[PDB]
RNA sequence: ACCUCGUUGGAUCAGGACAUCCCGAUGGUGCAGCCGCUAUUAAAGGUUCGUUUGUUCAACGAUUAAAGUCCUACGUGAU
């Protein structure tokens, strides 16, 4: 199965330079797990986006459709959007000035 | 006979009832159109040499009319071949693999569902009607000087020809011709009623005739090994249908609400 | 449905949005063969004399079936690559731009409430 | 091919051929010799 | 007895047997979900199966503003304000993705259409997400609520103050001038209740409709 | 200035608590976002501030509104 | 052999040519793939909305797969 499990273990075997997941509670109608990963550099967010989307396309779920990889035109923020879970991909200043964890955990709690 | 690869079976002449919504497992919704088979028989058989082809014809004939208003030759056609008269006969193409004998009855469940149709019948009758309504011409501005043409024609042809080119979109008459749905999809088969949920639109009026047939887009093209090939026979009862024939994807009423797990 | 010269309500956390103008933002151009924006259509906006990428997240046009109808016509500005320009969007974001065709996964981070 | 009102062999292997109503040079060694008429 | 306004249906030509494939349709499927009684101005709460994520229900609560559509596509359009945007959603009583409707509060409004809350003032669309439902007592009349709304400005989605509207609930001297209201006087259209042609006798089609859904249960 | 003065003490040791069982994310970063969070704010704010940043913080312990894993 | 100066668009509907702007098929390339450039063939289909200007045009803005060159007595004003 793909789950967040593969997940967790696949970006830490590409070595991302920050991992974090959100348990989305189901009463809100987006997911389940909200992955939010930094990395070095463009390069390396296209690499390991590209190396975990083939692994979901080859892992198993036939009848899951397929997923497309957004943010590739841009350089510091690319984004796949899975079945049960989203993986947002970032530089350290993207997520610093977007700060989605406070967004994500503290939902009408911030500015 | 069974069927073949290249065979066509005949098709019926339903009765458009009217539209509902349905909806599919993944959620959408699709507009279906109800066709009801009211007393559809075949009525007449000719070989290929008089077809006016190289293909049999079968002709098949659907909702019983007064034999009060009907011609005399038809009274006797009719008396000859043991039925009472039909409003509207129409022939379809076969081979001779599917023939069958005049008389014989024919029943919604002669299609089944994920099957595709085709559906013929008279449009919506609009009178004379102007090239805006027509044909979608743009007509003229309504104010800044436009005086007495706001949708009329625009120039009809070019100075030179001296003349107007056949075939040159102008007012006249708007529907009331023939005109075909293809590739229509046969979501549900209501056995008991003998109505066919046939997908999307049908040409015409409410209770009006249509010509139903075996869908003759490419992709379609062989799909009649599963389907009843002659036609249906209730009589033969190898297994009594259900009431509702469903398609695999329909969202069926008195299923548990459907969740997107 | 948004057209050229619709105005627009910009429903972003961006300093364009939120900044002062004589002139309230004014569709320019819409991204999409017929001239006519829906609910994830980009369309392109003239903001304090800028123009700037923009995404429909809600419009009065009413729409298909279980979908939200709303009392103006909400835009999130965009930059050209597809980075949101302002970072949080107060009003509720339909949840139907979720599996239309096109990004809008970091849209919906930024968002705060689904409708 | 280049069309040319003259046909003109360029290398040793460039060989005139009426083929399809009309001259060519073809050349299997140089390719950037075909001409047609 | 109330019956569902989706059963009776508009006069035309189509056939009597579309209308029992349909409500055999619509009783079936309400053998599955329980479809409240309830009228445009109740308050109801609607939760609904999500395609677009996984198996995880959506719930929308909002004043009934509009019952339209009759037979298996009837809909409820019903309105509220989230963070000062006014929404309004249309849903489908018989689609197979709505899991529940709950009537928060079961009552009628002076009209039977209140698509002027869209230019009321938002106080009179807002209601809170998480109201706990009132509760009736099993014999009684529903109540009307006959709450007048103050407009805002002039400038409206339609005319009405106008008499082919027919609205009730509008505050209307407090808007708009008696001379305005003499102006929209002028459509009037006085013999438009005395025409006897004009009127849709349902009692027949009534009884007959209650007659099938008796055999249903 | 806050609601009491143990209460934001509390509060940080209950977030440390909970991240002590963290599985999935990065323990490190977790615990450098959670100083940040109450070291670039929480050191000269008004009396007025304080309720909410302490009412959003226990939201946040209390993690209803989604939970980091 | 000094100077000067001697019906037109638009809208509407378009018919046609190919000397092709896009879509199709090929040859070559001073193109490794991506591409560009060039040539042959291809007219079934398509060929945007605006600001200033009366503009015939032109420039500019934003797009587009492309915003083709023409002939048709401005093609067409008893529309
Ligand atoms: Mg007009
Ligand atoms: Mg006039
Ligand atoms: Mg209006
Ligand atoms: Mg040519
Ligand atoms: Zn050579």
């Amino acid at each position: 199965k793909f789950d967040i499990d593969m997940m967790v273990s696949l970006l830490r075997q590409e070595n991302a330079r920050d991992i974090c997941v959100i348990q989305v509670p189901p009463e809100m109608r987006y997911t389940d797990y909200f992955v939010i990963v930094s990395g070095t550099s463009t390069r390396h967010l296209h690499a390991m986006a590209f190396y975990v989307v083939k692994m979901y396309k080859h892992l198993k779920c036939k009848r899951d459709p397929h997923v497309k990889i957004e943010g590739k035109d841009t350089d510091d923020w690319l984004c796949v959007d899975f079945g049960s879970m989203v993986i947002h991909l970032m530089l350290p200043e993207t997520r610093e000035i977007y700060e989605l964890e406070k967004l994500w955990t503290l939902r009408s709690y911030d500015d | 006979h069974p069927w073949e690869p290249g065979s066509f079976r005949v098709g019926l002449i339903a009765l458009k009832l009217g539209m509902m919504p349905l909806w599919t497992k993944d959620g959408q919704k699709h507009v279906v159109t109800l066709l009801q088979v009211q007393d559809c028989h075949v009525l007449k058989y000719t070989s290929k040499e008089n077809c006016n082809g190289k293909m049999a014809t079968l002709s098949v004939g659907g909702k019983t009319v007064s034999r009060f208003r009907k011609a005399t030759s038809i009274l006797e056609f009719y008396r000859e071949l043991g039925l009472p008269p039909k409003q509207t006969v129409k022939i379809f193409n076969i081979t001779d693999n599917a023939a069958i004998k005049p008389g014989t009855p024919l029943y919604a469940a002669h299609f089944r569902p994920g099957q595709y149709v085709d559906v013929t019948a008279k449009t919506i009758g609009k009178g004379f009607q102007g090239v805006m309504k027509r044909w979608g011409f743009k007509g003229q501005p309504a104010t800044h000087g436009q005086t007495k043409t706001h949708r009329r024609p625009g120039a009809v042809a070019t100075g030179d020809i001296g003349r107007v080119w056949p075939g040159t979109k102008m007012p006249g008459k708007m529907g009331n011709i023939y005109r075909t749905e293809y590739g229509l999809k046969v979501w549900r088969i209501n056995t008991k009623h003998n109505i066919i949920y046939v997908n999307g639109s049908v040409p015409g009026h409410k209770n009006c005739l249509v010509k139903v047939k075996d869908s003759k887009l490419p992709a379609y093209k062989d799909l009649g090994k599963n389907l009843p090939f002659p036609t249906y026979f209730p009589d033969g009862d190898e297994e009594e249908l259900p009431e509702d024939l469903y398609d695999e994807n329909v969202c069926q009423p008195g299923a548990p609400s459907i969740t997107f797990a | 449905a948004i057209q050229k010269m619709t105005r627009v309500r910009v429903v972003d956390n961006s300093a364009l949005g939120n900044s002062p103008y004589h002139r309230a933002p004014r569709c320019i151009h819409v991204y999409k063969k017929n001239g006519v924006g829906k609910v994830g259509d980009q369309i392109l906006l003239a903001i304090k004399g800028q123009k700037k990428k923009a995404l429909i997240v809600g419009h009065c046009m009413p729409g298909p079936r279980m979908t939200p109808r709303f009392d103006s016509n909400n835009v999130v500005l965009i930059e050209d690559n597809g980075n949101p320009v302002g970072t949080r969007i107060k009003t509720p974001i339909p949840t139907s731009l979720r599996k239309r065709e096109g990004e809008y996964s970091k849209v919906l981070a930024i968002a705060q409430n689904f409708v | 091919f280049k069309n040319k009102t003259v046909l003109k062999k360029r290398c040793k292997d460039c060989y005139l051929v009426k083929r399809r109503g009309r001259w060519y040079v073809y050349c299997k060694t140089h390719p950037r010799h075909k001409q047609r008429q | 007895r109330f019956l569902s306004p989706e059963f009776i249906p508009r006069r035309g030509r189509t056939d009597p047997l579309k209308f029992q494939i349909e409500r055999k349709d619509m009783l079936e499927r309400r053998k599955v979900l329980h479809i409240p009684e309830f009228y445009v101005g109740s308050i109801l709460r609607v939760t609904t199966a999500d395609p677009y994520a996984s198996g995880k229900i959506s719930q929308f609560l909002g004043i009934c503003i509009q019952r339209s559509g009759r037979g298996l596509g009837a809909t409820f359009i019903l309105r509220n304000v989230i963070e000062g945007q006014g929404v309004e959603i249309c849903f489908e009583l018989y689609n197979p993705r709505v899991q529940e409707i709950q009537v928060v509060k079961l009552e009628k409004r002076l009209d039977d259409s209140l698509l002027y809350l869209r230019d009321a003032l938002p106080e009179y669309s807002t209601f809170d997400v998480n109201m706990k439902p009132v509760v009736q007592e099993p014999n009684q009349k529903v109540p009307v609520n006959e709450l007048k709304v103050k407009m805002k400005p002039k400038p409206w989605s339609k005319r009405w103050e106008r008499p082919n509207f027919n609205i009730k609930g509008i505050r209307f001297d407090l808007c708009l001038t008696e001379q305005q209201m003499k102006e929209a006087q002028k459509w009037n259209q006085p013999w438009l209740e005395f025409d006897m042609m004009r009127e849709y006798d349902t009692s027949k089609i009534e009884a007959a409709i209650w007659k099938e859904i008796e055999a249903s249960k | 200035a806050p609601w009491s003065r143990e209460a934001v003490l509390s509060l940080y040791r209950a977030l440390l608590r909970q991240g002590r069982q963290l599985r999935y994310t990065d323990r490190d970063f977790y615990f450098a976002s959670i100083r940040r969070e109450f070291r670039k704010n929480q050191k000269l704010e008004d009396a007025e501030a304080r309720e909410r940043q302490l009412e959003k913080g226990l939201v946040f312990l209390n993690g209803k509104l989604g939970r980091i894993i």
